[PDB]
RNA sequence: AUAUUGGCGAGAGACCGAUAGCGAACAAGUACAGUGAUGGAAAGAUGAAAAGAACUUUGAAAAGAGAGUGAAAAAGUACGUGAAAUUGUUGAAAGGGAAGGGCAUUUGAUCAGACA
RNA sequence: CGUGGAGGUCAGUGACGAAGCCUAGACCGUAAGGUCGGGUCGAACGGCCUCUAGUGCAGAUCUUGGUGGUAGUAGCAAAUAUUCAAAUGAGAACUUUGAAGACUGAAGUGGGGAAAGGUUCCACGUCAACAGCAGUUGGACGUGGGUUAGUCGAUCCUAAGAGAUGGGGAAGCUCCGUUUCAAAGGCCUGAUUUUAUGCAGGCCACCAUCGAAAGGGAAUCCGGUUAAGAUUCCGGAACCUGG
RNA sequence: AAACUUUCAACAACGGAUCUCUUGGUUCUCGCAUCGAUGAAGAACGCAGCGAAAUGCGAUACGUAAUGUGAAUUGCAGAAUUCCGUGAAUCAUCGAAUCUUUGAACGCACAUUGCGCCCCUUGGUAUUCCAGGGGGCAUGCCUGUUUGAGCGUCAUUU
């Protein structure tokens, strides 16, 4: 908020032939004489300065906040949704996909992986991997470097080792049923996740 | 050099702090040589110049030699 | 400055007000560290409650 | 002839060499510094101007002592030496 | 994923501290897988290069040749093999300053001090 | 070469002093020979080693005094921690841990107690 | 001037010794991006303001 | 428990991207103006690597022409790309006190599609 | 319609060439624009649904930078003036030397200094820029050398003035006062012959200090010498001050 | 018909947009409490084998000591003993020193490298004159020590 004000410079007035901005005085040094301030200007202020004050998070009605993680949980079943939305579940058994609550207690990696598999999450895991590219814009300067799928969201009823096994595997996300995030069950509000679901997770649903 | 030759004489640079006292025992003291006068002068990089002329007991040629320089 | 059927305004924004506005951006920070207080505190005291 | 035959009689000081900031603003007739107040025990400055102080503040130096004040305080101001050891 | 509060993935504090690391620091990041052999040998996987390891180079151009480490150039960030070098125009000759990355090591130069560094790193040696 | 220290200090004190008028003079007669040559880079060893030598005669000289100060008032403002102006006169450990007869018969009696809750 | 206090003729010996070329040997350090002297200055055309 | 456009250490961003962002991404509060208080810029990018052009030839030299290096000199320390204004050369065309524009067709040049 | 960034997606394009830039070549749209070929190029980038804004230029005597026509044009005309030849050099109207013609005319275009500059002095090398033609020359450029004091100046003194101090004002930065309603200091020796300086006379009460390279003021001259220093060095001959 | 002007294109100029880059900037958030008479911040001048600057340092001067590391530094020259080691390094750490001239800045001054006084010591035939070496001398205020002032004033001499 300093910036583009560091000067002195008042305006010339009229009848010097030369626009009315003001000009940095004194002289010797090629930056006087020079137009101040102005938004038109280089090294000007810019237009209206952007002031932190502006509003960042926005406030949603609890309920409505509610009505929208329902529906999107309700939409994760529905395949048509879920396959509509990357996803791919051409190949697994039925939807909602739930599994083994054996699940949360895998700590290995591999054996997580492996487990997933077996379910049908196959192709998802090779869709993510398959689609890591370089982030288009200058973002890929402001540490966002690379872009990829989303993939399957395993929510479980209890983190007995499952949280880490699978948080290494690209794309896969966790939950625990009691939180759930609105985020995570319609990526992008597009509806339809893949979540593959534990038994114990399924039933605390209720 | 030439003064060494012709003038009995050598030329130190000195110290900046150091006097015409100061300037002549130190000669008087790493020499042998006894001084007869000190001339001195600010060269004009800020660094002190002595003229020292040795008694005509001493060769100052002689010295310079067996200083080293040459 | 007056016109239509608006109702008459008090935006008490004449001083330099821009000099003195506190956002809570720090909302969340102070939270934790008013949690890491707490934990630290209930520690130091022994059994004893808070 | 105000101007430039004027100017041609530009050949006396008003300011020589600060001792204290070392700047050429030492007033002669005045004895005082237009830029840093020497004599004053204090120095001049002023908080309408601002890169003025930015320009001399501490920082624009050597810090030659205040530099350290930090490792030392790290070290909550170690007195004695350090030990030894093996490799 | 990074998991603490003391490591930074960003990118343009990563290159700074790359770039401007001192001296002492360049020598561990200037590290050389061990060949294939030498790792069963001492049981260790890779060292900080120095000055008269013997090494072949598995990437790029100069790919097959080896020599022994003449210097490790820190500044310059790279090593220099006394047996890889530019014929020039003029008939002199002149370094190619190679990645120790893109070396294996083939004989360590030995020290008190090197074994160990490969005894604190869990490895055995011959 | 260069003279190391750890050797300079079992030397005694006029061995170091005549060290030094050795190297002096060692200096001395490099400085004529360096306005008569290319490059002379023996001569940093050299006055590193002067340095080393001073550094190593005002080493004992100073713990020679700093010890027979040891354990009274008043030693050399020197030898005296300099730790931070603030700091130094900060009250003692003693001066502030300092507490009022009353007061102390208040703590004695009715101390902090630990306790828990449940029943 | 011409006739001066031992503070003018030192300052005028540093500026003496500040005004020679760029030493041609820091060009072939490495990463070196000094080509020239920048600074240089001369008594005809700008002046040391004592 | 509160404050904090300073200081020391840290982790960050739907921020800026070299006329932007701090005035300063660089020997920047520098160079430079001013008696002084103060004022105060411009300025980043060869290539992976200098491999920065041995040698020959024309020249007083700078250089040119060959050669050479290189993935490339349509990258040569004037250096990535290299727009526009504006300029030279080449080619084509028009022009009786401006030029440029609209509808339309001759003429020259140029080009698509589609036959099956 | 178009742009910078963001969530999702197409497992989208790409070193077998991304982006960008050129292109009186092609195609779609009424249009904002979109698409392709070819050339150039070198590391990245796009379509769709949504999010977001420092989001679209011909103008503001707009800002900064770059560029024209004007135009090889105005002009380079004050201060009397130039000329022959040699030498050097790639190159000579312009440098060097010789010759000649002039000028300044001691109220100087002479010989020195003060302020101010600060190395410009001198030597060697030397012409890319600079010296509004030139350049082999230079107060330019590169590399070095050069400033010698008992007697010359500063330094000491006081001038108008300035300015600490006991003080008195003032919220305070500070203002006033300068010998000012102040307990304001130091000299000659004697006493010492434990011993080095305490006391024994007595005077003197003057109250800081800074302020002149033209005012006041202790004392050096002639000859010779250097590429460049000289009342400074060498030589001879003196003089002042203190001891 | 040239030349000239004008349009378009190719190649070459002029210029430095554009695209891609970024050890910078900006804003947020977390942690923390440390300048100075023990001379600070700031200034001036110096210091490298070969540096004008930037950075660093102070006549011990791009550094001395200590400690950790474990072999560089590098533009060139160099040491060379320094590589199974009290040991490389324009390394890191940093506890110990050096720290010119200065600055609140303190013997007095200061457009002056200007001018005193005191102590210890050294040289000159020297308590006193001269020279070298080391160590000292500002101000307000507090506690205290010592020497004193005042018919302010108490007592005790004979
Ligand atoms: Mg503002
Ligand atoms: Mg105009
Ligand atoms: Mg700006
Ligand atoms: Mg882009
Ligand atoms: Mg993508
Ligand atoms: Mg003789
Ligand atoms: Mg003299
Ligand atoms: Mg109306
Ligand atoms: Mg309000
Ligand atoms: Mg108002
Ligand atoms: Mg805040
Ligand atoms: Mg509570
Ligand atoms: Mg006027
Ligand atoms: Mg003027
Ligand atoms: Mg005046
Ligand atoms: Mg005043
Ligand atoms: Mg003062
Ligand atoms: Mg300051
Ligand atoms: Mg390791
Ligand atoms: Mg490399
Ligand atoms: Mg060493
Ligand atoms: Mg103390
Ligand atoms: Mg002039
Ligand atoms: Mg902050
Ligand atoms: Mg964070
Ligand atoms: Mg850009
Ligand atoms: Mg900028
Ligand atoms: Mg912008
Ligand atoms: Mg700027
Ligand atoms: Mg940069
Ligand atoms: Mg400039
Ligand atoms: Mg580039
Ligand atoms: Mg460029
Ligand atoms: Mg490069
Ligand atoms: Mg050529
Ligand atoms: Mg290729
Ligand atoms: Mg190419
Ligand atoms: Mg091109
Ligand atoms: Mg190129
Ligand atoms: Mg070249
Ligand atoms: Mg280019
Ligand atoms: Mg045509
Ligand atoms: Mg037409
Ligand atoms: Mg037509
Ligand atoms: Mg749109
Ligand atoms: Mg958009
Ligand atoms: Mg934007
Ligand atoms: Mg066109
Ligand atoms: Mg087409
Ligand atoms: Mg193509
Ligand atoms: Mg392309
Ligand atoms: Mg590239
Ligand atoms: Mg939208
Ligand atoms: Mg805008
Ligand atoms: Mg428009
Ligand atoms: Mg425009
Ligand atoms: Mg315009
Ligand atoms: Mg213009
Ligand atoms: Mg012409
Ligand atoms: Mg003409
Ligand atoms: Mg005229
Ligand atoms: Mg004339
Ligand atoms: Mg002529
Ligand atoms: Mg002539
Ligand atoms: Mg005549
Ligand atoms: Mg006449
Ligand atoms: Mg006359
Ligand atoms: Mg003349
Ligand atoms: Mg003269
Ligand atoms: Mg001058
Ligand atoms: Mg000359
Ligand atoms: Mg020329
Ligand atoms: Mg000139
Ligand atoms: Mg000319
Ligand atoms: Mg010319
Ligand atoms: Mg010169
Ligand atoms: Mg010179
Ligand atoms: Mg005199
Ligand atoms: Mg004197
Ligand atoms: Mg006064
Ligand atoms: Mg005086
Ligand atoms: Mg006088
Ligand atoms: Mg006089
Ligand atoms: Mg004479
Ligand atoms: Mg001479
Ligand atoms: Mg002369
Ligand atoms: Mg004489
Ligand atoms: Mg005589
Ligand atoms: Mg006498
Ligand atoms: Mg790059
Ligand atoms: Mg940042
Ligand atoms: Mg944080
Ligand atoms: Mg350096
Ligand atoms: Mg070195
Ligand atoms: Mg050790
Ligand atoms: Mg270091
Ligand atoms: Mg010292
Ligand atoms: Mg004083
Ligand atoms: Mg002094
Ligand atoms: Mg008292
Ligand atoms: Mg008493
Ligand atoms: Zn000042």
């Amino acid at each position: 908020e300093k910036a583009g004000h560091q000067t002195s410079a008042e305006s010339w007035g009229t009848g010097r032939a030369v626009a009315r901005i003001p000009r940095v005085g004194g002289g010797g040094t090629g930056r006087s004489g020079q137009g101040a301030f102005g938004n038109m200007c280089r090294g000007g202020r810019m237009f209206a300065p952007t002031k932190t004050w502006r509003k960042w998070n926005v406030k949603v009605n609890h309920n409505e906040k509610r009505y929208a993680t329902a529906s999107a949980i309700a939409a994760t079943a529905v395949a048509s949704l879920v396959l509509a939305r990357g996803h791919r579940v051409e190949k697994i058994p039925e939807i909602p996909l739930v599994v083994s609550t054996d699940l949360e207690s895998i700590q290995k990696t591999k054996e997580a992986v492996a487990a997933l598999k077996a379910v049908g999450a196959h192709s998802d895991l090779l869709k993510v991997l398959k689609s890591k590219k370089l982030r288009a814009g200058k973002g890929k300067y402001r540490n966002r470097r690379w872009t990829q799928r989303r993939g399957p969201l395993v929510v479980y009823a209890e983190d007995n080792g499952i949280v880490k096994a699978l948080r290494n595997v690209p794309g896969v996300e966790t939950a625990n049923v009691a939180s759930l995030n609105l985020l995570q069950l319609a990526p992008g509000a597009h509806l339809g996740r893949f979540v593959i679901w534990t038994e114990a997770a399924f039933t605390k649903l209720d | 050099m030439k003064k060494v030759e012709d003038g009995n004489i050598l030329v130190f640079q000195v110290s900046m702090k150091a006097n015409k006292y100061q300037i002549k025992k130190a000669v008087k003291e790493l020499y042998e040589v006894d001084v007869l006068k000190v001339n001195t002068l600010v060269r004009p990089n800020g660094t002190k110049k002595a003229y020292v002329r040795l008694t005509a007991d001493y060769d100052a040629l002689d010295i310079a030699n067996r200083i080293g320089y040459i | 400055a007056i016109s239509k059927n608006l109702p008459i305004l008090k935006n008490h924004f004449r001083k330099h007000w821009q000099e003195r506005v506190k956002v809570h951006f720090d909302q969340a920070g102070k939270k934790v560290s008013r949690r890491n207080a707490r934990a630290t505190r209930a520690a130091k005291i022994a059994p004893r409650p808070l | 002839g105000k101007g430039t035959p004027s100017f041609g009689k530009r050949h006396n000081k008003s300011h020589t060499l600060c001792n204290r900031c070392g700047r050429r603003s030492f007033h002669v007739q005045k004895k005082t510094c237009s830029s840093c107040g020497y004599p004053a025990a204090k120095t001049r400055s002023y908080n309408w101007g601002a890169k003025a102080k930015r320009r001399h503040t501490t920082g624009t130096g050597r810090m030659r002592y205040l530099k350290h004040v930090s490792r030392r305080f790290k070290n909550g101001f170690q007195t004695g030496s350090a030990s030894k050891a093996s490799a | 994923a990074k998991q603490s509060l003391d490591v930074s993935s960003d990118r343009r504090k990563a290159r700074k501290a790359y770039f401007t690391a001192p001296s002492s620091q360049r020598r561990v990041l200037l590290s050389a897988p061990l060949s294939k052999e030498l790792r069963a040998q001492y049981g260790i996987k890779a060292l900080p290069i120095r000055r008269d390891d013997e090494v072949l180079v598995v990437r790029g151009s100069k790919k097959g040749q080896e020599g022994k480490i003449s210097s490790v150039y820190r500044l310059k960030f790279a090593v220099q093999v006394d047996k890889v070098t530019k014929e020039k125009v003029n008939g002199a000759s002149v370094p190619i300053n190679l990645h120790p990355s893109k070396l294996v090591i083939t004989k360590l130069h030995l020290d008190k001090d090197r074994k160990a560094l490969i005894q604190r790193k869990g490895g055995k040696l011959e | 070469a260069g003279v190391k220290a750890y050797e300079l200090r079992t030397k005694s004190k006029e061995q170091l002093a005549s060290q030094l008028v050795d190297l002096k003079k060692e200096l001395a007669e490099l400085k004529v020979q360096k306005l008569s040559r290319p490059s002379l880079p023996k001569i940093k060893t050299v006055r590193k080693s002067i340095a080393c030598v001073l550094t190593v005669i005002n080493e004992q000289q100073r713990e020679a005094v700093r010890q027979l100060y040891k354990g009274k008032k008043y030693q050399p403002k020197d030898l005296r921690a300099k730790k931070t102006r603030a700091l130094r006169r900060a009250l003692t450990k003693f001066e502030a841990s300092q507490v009022t007869e009353k007061q102390r018969k208040k703590q004695i009696a009715f101390p902090q107690r630990k306790y828990a809750i449940k029943a | 001037a011409a006739q001066k206090s031992f503070r003018i003729k030192q300052k005028m010996a540093k500026a003496k010794k500040q005004n020679r070329p760029l030493p041609q040997w820091i060009r072939l350090r490495t990463n070196n991006t000094i080509r020239y002297n920048a600074k240089r200055r001369n008594w005809r055309r700008t002046k040391m303001n004592i």
